[PDB]
DNA sequence: TCATGATCATAGGCGGTAGCGTGCGCCAGACAGGG
DNA sequence: CCCTGTCTGGCGTCCTCTCACCCCTATGATCATGA
């Protein structure tokens, strides 16, 4: 899920307490940048099906 | 030393009887090594007639008919 | 004077130390710590209190709600312990809770609440402790074993020799809170200064400093002095101190005042500082190579420029001094470095640090904590004060900070639960001072480092980490909802508490099952300090210190008794007297020896005050008046044992009983037994077994009624008075008029416990042994328990010894008894084992438990009733039926195949809504008219102690002598008598008679209630059948009995009676011993207390010969008088002239089987005493008869050792280890045979009987042992056909576990095959 | 502890004693509860290390064997002849010092009435054909071991001895621990090895080696006592000679190492420049 | 494996390997119904770190666990150690035919022979029994014959001491450190309970008598027993394979 | 007849808007830090 | 590239006997009672 906030003056333990927390996209150490390729140039789709998987 | 001169052996059975059993198998996996049961322990392990006793006459005969 | 159980039979005493500290209630540390946990506590802590103080008020994130507390309150229990033992429920007590929520406003959190509520929530249930001072957990009775862990507070460790090789040693800081982060400074092969928290990564200490907010100026302030240089006109002056010249060798000639004093190539020494210091010299001069490589403190600033003249902690160069030279300061500010005195450690440190203020600093702690995230300055200030400085996630006790304040020299002991900068700057100086070389370190095994926990604190701490869960849940909940609408119940949920608080008490690493055989056993595991369980060590990592008694266990952990094995000295047992102090540390009493003469005052020292001061030894001689009658007198002053003068002495010990436990204080003769074959004696006088007939110990150490009485395996009367009515099941006290209430009439009943099954399968026994119409004091014996008689404690039987070698059947340890003692019944131990059967609910349908059974005939089903359950008395045999029980197939439960027994008790519990057949339907019309009968008396015989009063009350005013009893007996109030004391206390006994009418009422009616209902039970189980089958398992050739001293031994030869080497009277002895096993295993008490018992049955049968012979009281008078005067100064002194003429025959009458001595620990009876009372009887002095031979008839030359040992047999049968298997059951993953008895398995051929079979030649039988016999399922079966067609001969095969070996390598990625 | 304890077990003891009592048996219990923990895993790396190695021919044909001497420390011999050379054939024909007669053949295994022939003439070293210096690929021939031990015979073709002799060095493991001058007593004549001795002015002899050993030649050929003698020690005695019993030899200091010479000449300095090769640093007190 | 009441404490195989099909489930569902560029990522990382903790668990950072601290069991901590096929399946074997009991003396023992219950010696020697009742015509089928022998009739003592006369035992001490703790012996059938032993013999076991106990195996077959009778039998084991010192030294 | 409340049955992996871990020890061989 | 320190992997007796313990909590649905 894509979630806009800001990292360092709201420290995240204090936020732990809610849902929305697995953890960060990583491919690393660090929290990475995420794209937001839908957001951009990928806005309105799913015209794959409505199988509704299996 | 005798725990790394059990572990140096061309027997990858009697080298994972004794410690670590991770290093022996995966070195004698990659390298394709090939046990004939040579001795006491591998036949004790496989369920035969070990080569000492009364089963070193049997090896013999085993042996002169290969 | 003594008391009425002790005219019965009065214990010889020897001992000649006068006593002043009797034995305290030996379960007081149990019952002490959990009344401290749980009770009504005002002023904060400790207890529930605490936890309830220190987590709550819950205050929510931001939305101006609180959840804050109140009080609590624990409701009575449902069940008291006999129903919830039998039914299988925890003692618990529901612990109700008083929670308020309050509201605020907006714009004003300093403002008013719109509305509060306050009102009562439950949450989990915490179990009670009974009064034995144990638990009940699932209908076992369990108990909390004590730790002895770290104490709180910093300690000064050093790591010796062992690191970087070259014998540089280390020293380690580690402050250890009591809950929250740990913090190890330390130092470096280098000398730098390194901080550590909880392990992890290392950094330089002074990183944290620039954390608590110092400029590099101030910390070169704290740990260092200056050195002041003043420019003054000639080669920049300097301010010269000479005590940092001690021993330094100076680079030119120092002269001052025109005179030379210190010399180039020489050092200062102490006089030429005196001559300096002296003559007041200040000002001296230095070359320009002196400040070559002084380190500045401060900041340098020019003042043209605005640049910086030199950094904090640098060394001066030429250049730098003529920078700062033209600037215009004259005073120069550098630091002492020496090589001994002080190493710039701080200074070496602070070159290392990257960082430059207190930003950074955060930075990298933040880092070094949770690596690799961005940090920010909230972040890093938040996890900062987190860490150390905060109420919440760190807190040292009261007990962290008195270490913390003793050992750094502080003076208030009281200080708050979080650190400070002042704490760490003082840790970090103390360490600096260690490396010096001036104080010392600290060890670790020192017992005032190691604080002992209890029931009360661990379960304090499981609670609040139940507590923190739920607040976690509370926060969660409490700023999202609607507001006002709910209540603190439907917030607050009882599962993580009970969760936390049952998982300690159901399986913990210290909630362990008690082993109850013996009331020794009882009272020696409830008394126990073990290091393991969480928070200490581990038994297969560590070590070799700890399993070492320190010279401070002297009076508070017993040195002698602990467990060999795999764990010696970790499962310790704590000592006679030691009680635990405030803080949780061990403290002894002592005697304060006031400047001549031993006060008799106690005095309780702990491990730390007992170091600085001299304690006199136990055992030293005083003439009446304390003086001590020697001039140099045995001590012990710091740790160490030696000689000290008279009156340097300021303690001494209580009683010379206090080194040892309860386990060795039992063993008569201690002082003679080397310290190994004590250690074993102990160990198996707690592994003892109740037998029969319990008798007594000849040679007891008069200890036995402490642990007899201070156990709760005896019914000790609670209010005295004389018996009224004794019965096997019940015995009513009438308590005496001087010692009752006014109201609640009050004569007391005590229900005894008759024959029930124990933890280790024993018969846990109680016999009534008061007769009828008898006096009986306040805190005296009524009833004795198991291995108990008349209040002492009789664990074995004391049977007739004698050591000589008898025909190679005592061998290495072995014992050979006569028939003589099988045939008296006197070890015959009575067991009870437990056999349940449970009728699940499966598919095809629901079981069936009635007898109508298919396959069996009448010769089965003639020991059952007709539904199923075998009768109460039906003596079995092993493999009969009990319970008859058919599935939707056979599946009855049957006697596993060896025991006999006979069926004494049969529970049937139902689960609500099944059918009750006709045999649930007969127990609780059984129950139900035994709680009817038993209330019904209750009644009765209350109100027969309330017509009693009525009668005595009436005696006077008013008093009808005739007109008192043509009435019925329920109206004695109308008769004549005014407005007195009298009408009103018959007022008072109406209250009472009215109260029991509708008492007796609700609870008939409540007793019908719970005997009529179900029982909440298993998922799917119709109806539990318990059947209690009850052995008695005799005596045989293989049993283990052992005596008192560590003589153990299989039982080899069970001979006849004739065969026994009898003496020139013509009893025959009764065991035959081994004397071989003396001098090597050095137990020579053992011979000394086989002396004085046949002292003992000297007296006894010159007893026997004056009371046979029908003599009257006189001559019975003169010779116990003289059987009890006979020693040196003892403490006895009894005299038989107030007894009159009717409890000296009764005493008599309890002496004529033996008289019973005493013998203390190391006070006990000497060599010469033993010898002037077997002079007292005629029997030989040495000790030794001359006897005969059984089979020859001729006598043994060279006469022998006979006497009385008091032997025990031990619960390590010989019918409970048998075990054999020709073909059973397989295991399923790997076609083996299974392991164990009760499964019936097959003897383990481990991997070193391979090797001793590869070590002949024998290569069948090992290829038979691990192919056939064991693995090769076509191999066996093809094999059992051989053997019964008559050929012997084997199809090997492979084993089926190396196919699994296949299976299990071949299902990674590895391609194992089989060639060719 | 400096005051020990003064008491038997058949008289008392009063309660420190019997502290300190326990001092020392804890510390025994703990002992053998790791020495157990110690001792079975030796047994196992010893067996698996061995697990092998089957008596698998019946002469391998060599001759190069290990020699065997007793064992000398420096006092008594501690273990002779005959308990070493016990039942193990003999690697090179052992030749009597009438030399050109042969006593032993060079195959012969050395039973009791052979080690009692060997103890009568005195042998010196009777060299015998050891397992590790064997011939036998894959595996151990028989006259390279010995005597079968349990037996009296030679070993059979095929008794696997890696594991009865992997046992037999770890089975004792429960029983074992965890945690000036050269003074002669015997007589006889001196003979020293590897040693580079000259001649001092007292008339002595000097040596100039670390790694002289003396011994003391026996009556009949062995030797009952050897001295490993350190460098630059100073003997009252030479080589081949004759001493007497109690009679101190050779002296020299542990502390000092002595730089003695060979030839006789004065003493000069080569490369040494005061200031930086040598400091001058006065005995203060003492004045040398 | 039931526990008996109506749940199934798993092993922990069958959860690791459900936790690798659940998560390569999720993986194949989100390949099929496309990855949001730069997502395709996060769940073949914890393939892999659930493959990772299948093969070898804890060589890897943290290891996982089912209940509460102890980490579950992976395949390598099924080979490797204790505890694993290779020294507590394979090297060591459970083996019928066998029993145990308590020692003790006995002294009027030849060396070559010991003392053994009759229970145990009717119990061990089960099939022999069978045998000789179908060969001497006493119970027509092997079900007959097994419910004479559970009922003990007054016949097969007799066929007992026709069983046992001439045949060898093997009795073990439990700590075997050298090749004499394990001897064969030729039973005598004792009213009793115990294992009665011959005391000379026990310097080799370092065996005394405050509660040892022993263990008694069966040679089934014919070599087995001839090598229980020529090789490790009581009176050929008189000297230590360590030195020449005899291990009947009297005690 | 409809709505609300209470009780019973069935269904998953730090619990939380952080932090827990802390009392083994040796050897050994690779990986990397310092120079 | 040549040491030299750190790091993380291995390993730490055998056989037997006994005992307990082996989800509870939360959410949703259905039924009953009251308005
Ligand atoms: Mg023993
Ligand atoms: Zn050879």
């Amino acid at each position: 899920l894509f979630v806009e906030f800001d990292p360092e003056v709201i420290h995240t333990t204090t936020i732990n307490a809610t849902r929305g927390v697995s953890h960060f996209v990583r491919f690393g150490a660090s929290p990475a940048i995420v794209p937001s390729a839908v957001i951009h140039q990928l806005s309105v789709y799913k015209p794959k099906d409505i199988v509704d998987p299996a | 030393g005798i725990t790394k001169a059990s572990l140096a052996t061309e027997s990858f059975i009697s080298a994972a009887s004794f410690q670590e059993t991770t290093r022996v198998l995966t070195e004698a996996a990659v390298a394709g090594k090939r046990d004939e049961l040579r001795g006491l322990k591998e036949n004790v392990i496989v369920g035969r007639l070990i080569p000492a006793g009364t089963g070193y006459a049997y090896h013999q005969d085993r042996m002169r008919r290969r | 004077v003594y008391s009425y159980t002790e005219k019965k039979r009065i214990r010889k005493d020897f001992g000649k130390r006068p006593q002043v500290l009797d034995v305290p209630y030996l379960l007081s540390i149990q019952l002490d710590s959990f009344q401290k946990f749980i009770e009504q506590d005002p002023e904060g802590q400790y207890g529930l209190e605490a936890a309830f103080r220190s987590v709550f008020p819950i205050q929510s994130y931001s939305g101006n709600s609180e959840l804050q507390y109140v009080s609590y309150r624990l409701g009575e229990p449902v069940f008291d312990v006999q129903e919830c033992q039998i039914r299988g429920v925890t003692y618990s007590a529901p612990l109700r809770v008083k929670l308020r929520l309050v509201i605020y406003e907006r714009e004003a959190p300093e403002g008013t609440v719109k509305d509060i509520k306050e009102q009562e929530v439950y949450m989990g249930e915490i179990p009670l402790m009974t009064d034995n001072g144990t638990f009940v957990i699932n209908g076992t009775e369990r108990v909390i074993v004590s730790q002895l862990h770290r104490s709180p507070g910093v300690f000064f460790d050093s790591d010796k020799g062992k690191t970087h090789s070259s014998g540089k040693v280390l020293y380690n800081a580690r402050i250890i809170p009591y809950r929250g982060s740990w913090l190890d400074f330390e130092f470096d092969p280098k000398d730098n200064l390194f901080v550590r928290i909880d392990r992890r990564r290392k950094l330089p200490a002074t990183i944290i400093l620039r954390a608590l907010n110092y400029t590099t100026e101030q910390i070169l302030d704290l740990f260092f002095e200056k050195v002041i240089f003043e420019i003054r006109d000639n080669k920049l002056q300097m301010e010269l101190v000479p005590e940092r010249l001690r021993g330094e060798t100076a680079s030119f000639d120092i002269e001052a005042n025109g005179k030379v004093y210190v010399e180039k190539g020489r050092r200062i020494t102490a006089r030429h500082i005196r001559q300096l210091e002296k003559d007041d010299v200040k000002l001296i001069e230095v070359p320009v190579e002196y400040i070559a490589g002084k380190v500045v403190a401060k900041d340098y600033i020019d003042e043209s420029t605005g640049e910086l003249i030199c950094a904090a902690n640098m060394e001066l160069s030429l250049d730098l001094l003529a920078k700062l030279s033209q600037s215009g300061h004259k005073r120069i500010e550098t630091l002492f470095t020496n090589d001994l005195d002080h190493g710039p450690y701080i200074s070496e440190t602070l070159r290392v640090d990257p960082t430059n203020d207190r930003l950074s600093a955060l930075v990298e702690i933040y880092r070094m904590m949770r690596p690799g995230e961005p940090p920010t300055r909230e972040a890093a200030e938040s996890l900062f004060e987190n860490l150390f400085f905060s109420e919440d996630r760190y807190d040292l006790s009261a007990v962290g900070r008195m270490k913390f304040n003793r050992s750094l020299l502080r003076e208030e002991i009281e200080g708050s639960g979080i650190l400070s900068k002042d704490d760490i700057i003082d840790v970090m100086k103390k360490l600096i001072d260690i490396r010096n070389g001036k104080g010392e370190v600290d060890d670790i095994d020192h017992l005032g480092n190691r604080r002992i926990r209890s029931v009360g604190e661990m379960a304090e701490n499981q609670f609040r980490v139940g507590l923190v869960r739920v607040e976690r849940a509370v926060k969660e909940r409490l700023s999202l909802g609607d507001l006002d609408t709910l209540m603190p119940q439907d917030m607050i949920n009882a599962k993580p508490i009970s969760a936390a608080v049952k998982e300690f008490f159901g399986s913990s690493q210290l909630s362990q099952f008690m082993d109850q055989n013996n009331p020794l056993s009882e009272i020696t595991h409830k008394r126990r300090i073990s290091a393991l369980g969480p928070g200490g060590l581990t038994r297969e990592r560590a070590g070799f210190e700890v399993r070492d008694v320190h010279p401070t266990h002297y009076g508070r952990v017993c040195p002698i008794e602990t467990p060999e094995g795999p764990n010696i000295g970790l499962i310790n047992s704590l000592s006679v007297y030691a009680q635990t102090n405030e803080y949780g540390f061990l403290e002894t009493p002592y005697r304060k020896v006031t400047d001549g003469v031993v006060t008799d005052e106690i005095h309780y020292l702990s491990a730390i005050e007992e170091g600085n001061y001299v304690i006199a030894q136990a055992n030293s001689n005083l003439d009446e008046e304390g003086h001590f009658v020697e001039d140099l007198v045995t001590c012990r002053s710091k740790g160490e044992s030696s000689l000290f003068s008279r009156d340097q002495v300021d303690y001494m010990d209580v009683s010379t009983q206090q080194v040892v436990s309860v386990g060795a204080s039992l063993i008569p003769f201690l002082e003679h037994d080397d310290a190994n074959r004590a250690l074993m004696g102990a160990n198996m006088q707690r592994q003892a077994v109740p037998t029969l007939r319990a008798d007594k110990p000849l040679v007891g150490t008069g200890m036995e009624r402490a642990v007899a009485v201070d156990s709760g395996v005896t019914a000790v009367a609670k209010r005295g008075g004389v018996v009224q009515y004794v019965d096997a099941s019940r015995i009513v006290i009438k308590v005496n008029e001087d010692e009752m209430y006014p109201g609640e009439a009050g004569i007391d009943i005590y229900n005894l416990t008759k024959y029930t099954r124990s933890n280790q399968n024993t018969c846990i026994n109680q016999m009534p042994c008061v007769s009828l119409g008898e006096p009986v004091e306040r805190g005296d014996v009524l009833a004795d328990g198991p291995s108990t008689d008349l209040g002492e404690l009789a664990l074995g039987q004391n049977m007739r010894v004698a050591f000589m070698p008898w025909n190679g059947y005592n061998f290495e340890d072995s014992i050979l008894v006569s028939e003589r003692v099988v045939q008296e019944d006197r070890f015959t131990t009575i067991h009870i084992q437990e056999l349940a059967c449970v009728s699940r609910d499966t598919k095809l349908g629901p079981e069936e438990i009635t007898a109508d059974i298919p396959n069996v005939g009448e010769a089965a089903l003639s020991k059952l009733d007709e539904s199923g359950i075998v009768y109460i008395g039906a003596e079995v045999t092993g493999g009969d039926i009990l319970v008859g029980k058919v599935t939707p197939k056979d599946s009855s439960l049957r006697v596993p195949n060896g025991v006999s027994g006979t069926v004494i008790d049969v529970q049937v519990f139902t689960r609500d809504g099944v059918e009750k057949d006709k045999r649930a339907l007969e127990i609780e019309e059984m129950q139900l008219k035994q709680a009817k009968k038993d209330l019904s008396e209750e009644l009765q015989i209350l109100e027969a102690g309330l017509f009693s009063r009525i009668r005595a009350v009436l005696v006077a005013g008013g008093v009808e002598a005739e007109k008192l009893d043509k009435l019925p007996r329920d109206r004695w109030l109308e008769l004549g008598l005014t407005d007195e004391e009298k009408q009103n206390q018959l007022e008072q006994l109406a209250e009472q008679y009215d109260e029991l009418k509708h008492e007796f009422e609700k609870k008939l009616e409540a007793k019908r209630r719970k005997i009529t209902q179900g029982d909440d039970l298993a998922p799917g189980v119709l109806k539990i059948v318990k059947v209690y089958l009850a052995v008695k398992r005799r005596i045989q050739p293989g049993d283990k009995m052992a005596g008192r001293h560590g003589n153990k031994g299989v039982i080899s030869k069970i001979n006849p009676i004739e065969d026994m080497p009898y003496d020139e009277n013509g009893t025959p002895v009764d065991i035959v011993l081994n004397p071989l096993g003396v001098p090597s295993r050095m137990n020579i008490g053992q011979i000394l207390e086989t002396h004085l018992g046949m002292a003992a049955k000297g007296i006894g049968d010159k007893i026997n010969a004056m009371l046979k012979q029908q003599q009257e009281v006189a001559k019975l008078r003169e010779f116990i008088q003289r059987a009890y005067d006979l020693g040196a100064d003892v403490r006895q002194k009894v005299d038989l002239s107030t007894f009159s003429d009717e409890e000296v025959m009764r005493l008599a009458e309890n002496l004529r089987k033996g008289m019973p001595i005493a013998t203390p620990v190391f006070d006990g009876a000497k060599e010469a005493e033993i010898k002037e009372l077997l002079k007292l009887g005629d029997l030989p002095t040495s000790g030794q008869i001359r006897l005969y031979d059984g089979r020859t008839g001729e006598q043994f030359e060279r006469p022998v050792t006979v006497g009385y040992m008091y032997m025990l047999k031990l619960n390590h049968l010989v019918d409970d280890k048998m075990h054999a298997r020709s073909t059973g059951s397989y295991s399923l993953v790997t076609q083996q045979p299974l392991g164990g008895k009760a499964q019936f398995g097959g003897q383990r051929f481990g991997e070193m009987e391979v090797w001793a079979l590869e070590a002949y030649g024998a290569a069948y039988t090992l290829q038979e042992m691990l192919t056939v016999k064991s693995d090769d399922v076509n191999g066996r079966t093809k094999m059992y056909k051989n053997i019964v067609d008559g050929n012997h001969q084997m199809e090997p095969g492979m084993p089926e576990s190396f196919n699994v070996l296949l299976k299990e390598i071949r299902s990674l990625g590895i391609n194992i095959e089989l060639e060719d | 502890i400096e005051t020990p304890i003064t008491a038997n077990f058949r008289e008392g003891l009063n309660v420190l004693q019997y502290f300190i009592s326990t001092h020392g048996a804890r510390k025994g219990l703990a002992d053998t509860a790791l020495k157990t923990a110690n001792s079975g895993y030796l047994t196992r790396r010893l067996v698996d290390v061995a697990q092998d190695l089957v008596v698998t021919e019946d002469d391998c044909g060599t001759h190069e064997g290990i020699m065997m001497t007793p064992v000398i420390e420096g006092g008594d011999v501690k273990e002779p002849l005959r308990d070493r050379v016990l039942g193990r054939v003999t690697a090179e024909d052992v030749l009597k010092p009438g030399t050109a007669d042969i006593l032993v053949p060079r195959n012969t295994l050395l039973h009791e009435q052979w080690c009692d022939l060997l103890e009568e003439n005195s042998v010196d070293a009777v060299k015998v054909r050891s397992v590790v210096s064997c011939d036998t690929d894959f595996g151990v021939c028989a006259h390279c071991y010995g005597r079968d031990l349990a037996r009296g015979h030679i070993i059979n073709k095929g008794e696997a001895i890696g594991v009865i002799a992997a046992q037999s060095i770890g089975e004792p493991g429960t029983q074992l621990t965890m945690r000036s001058s050269i003074q002669v007593k015997n007589k006889g004549s001196i003979k020293l090895s590897n040693v580079k001795s000259v001649v001092n002015s007292s008339g002595k002899l000097v040596i100039t080696s670390r790694n002289t050993e003396l011994k003391l030649i026996d009556e009949f050929g062995r030797t009952k006592e050897s001295y490993k003698v350190p460098y630059g020690a100073v003997l009252a005695k030479g080589d081949g000679e004759q001493v007497a019993g109690g009679e101190t030899v050779a002296n020299w200091d542990p502390h000092t190492m002595p730089v003695i010479t060979e030839v006789s000449g004065f003493v000069r300095f080569t490369d040494m420049i005061d200031g930086q090769t040598i400091t001058r640093q006065t005995d203060e007190l003492t004045g040398l | 494996v039931p526990l008996d009441g109506g749940r199934f404490a798993t092993s922990d195989l069958n959860d690791l390997y459900r936790r690798v099909i659940n998560r390569n489930n999720r993986l194949k569902r989100l390949l099929d119904l496309a990855a949001p560029d730069i997502i395709v990522r996060n769940e073949k990382r914890m393939l892999q770190e659930a493959v990772d903790a299948l093969l070898d668990n804890g060589r890897r950072g943290r290891a996982i666990t089912g209940s509460n601290k102890r980490p579950l069991k992976s395949l390598a901590d099924m080979i490797k150690g204790k505890q694993g096929r290779f020294r507590q399946n394979l090297l060591g074997k459970r083996v019928d035919y066998s029993g145990r009991s308590v020692i003790t003396v006995g002294p009027y023992l030849r060396l070559h022979q010991c003392g053994l219950p009759k229970k145990m010696a009717l119990e061990l020697f089960k099939p022999f029994i069978y045998g000789k009742l179908e060969l001497r015509g006493l119970a027509t089928t092997i079900k007959a014959a097994k419910k004479m022998v559970e009922r003990e009739e007054a016949v097969v003592w007799d066929i007992l001491d026709e069983v046992i006369r001439e045949h060898p035992v093997l009795l073990n001490r439990a700590p075997t450190l050298h090749r004499l703790g394990i001897q064969a012996f030729e039973p005598v059938l004792i009213e009793g309970k115990a294992i009665q032993l011959h005391p000379l013999v026990c310097a080799a076991y370092n065996a005394d008598f405050d509660g040892d106990q022993m263990a008694v195996h069966v040679p089934l077959t014919l070599e087995a027993q001839l090598e229980a009778r020529a090789l490790m039998m009581s009176t050929n084991n008189i000297l230590s394979p360590a030195n020449g010192e005899p291990i009947i030294v009297p005690s």
